[PDB]
């Protein structure tokens, strides 16, 4: 689970990061 | 071998301060007003000249990004980061470094 625990904590920073598409 | 979570925030606070140098560094240079350093919780931006469309190697240290690719930023050219209108964040786009996840 360790791979998901990392990339989950990756989605969070993209969320709150990549914002060409809003 | 996997890299866990807490490695992976390790590598980001490495990247934070090393980042934080590196603004105080380039501030000390003959300068206009270039678009600065920035951390964004992911990458250091790096300097960019007023107009310039500003590309980043997808960085290396986030393990699950596309390595190959690149993600981008503007500086307008008064020598700021181009914002997102209406929304209280700096323009970037991640979508290379995101392709495959
Ligand atoms: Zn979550």
């Amino acid at each position: 689970y360790q791979d998901l625990r990392r990339r989950f904590f990756l989605h969070h920073l993209i969320a709150e990061x990549h914002t060409a598409e809003i | 071998d996997v890299m866990t979570k807490e490695e992976q925030i390790f590598l980001l606070h490495r990247a934070q301060a090393q980042c934080e140098k590196r603004l105080k560094e380039v501030l000390q240079r003959p300068a206009g007003r270039p678009c600065l350093p920035e951390w964004d919780h992911i990458l250091c931006w790096p300097l960019g000249a007023p107009g310039e469309v500003v590309a980043v190697p997808c960085p290396d240290y986030i393990y699950d990004f596309n390595h190959k690719g690149h993600a981008y930023r503007r500086c307008d050219r008064n020598g700021s980061w181009e914002l997102v209108p209406g929304h209280n964040r700096t323009w970037a786009n991640y979508s290379e470094c995101v392709k495959f996840l």
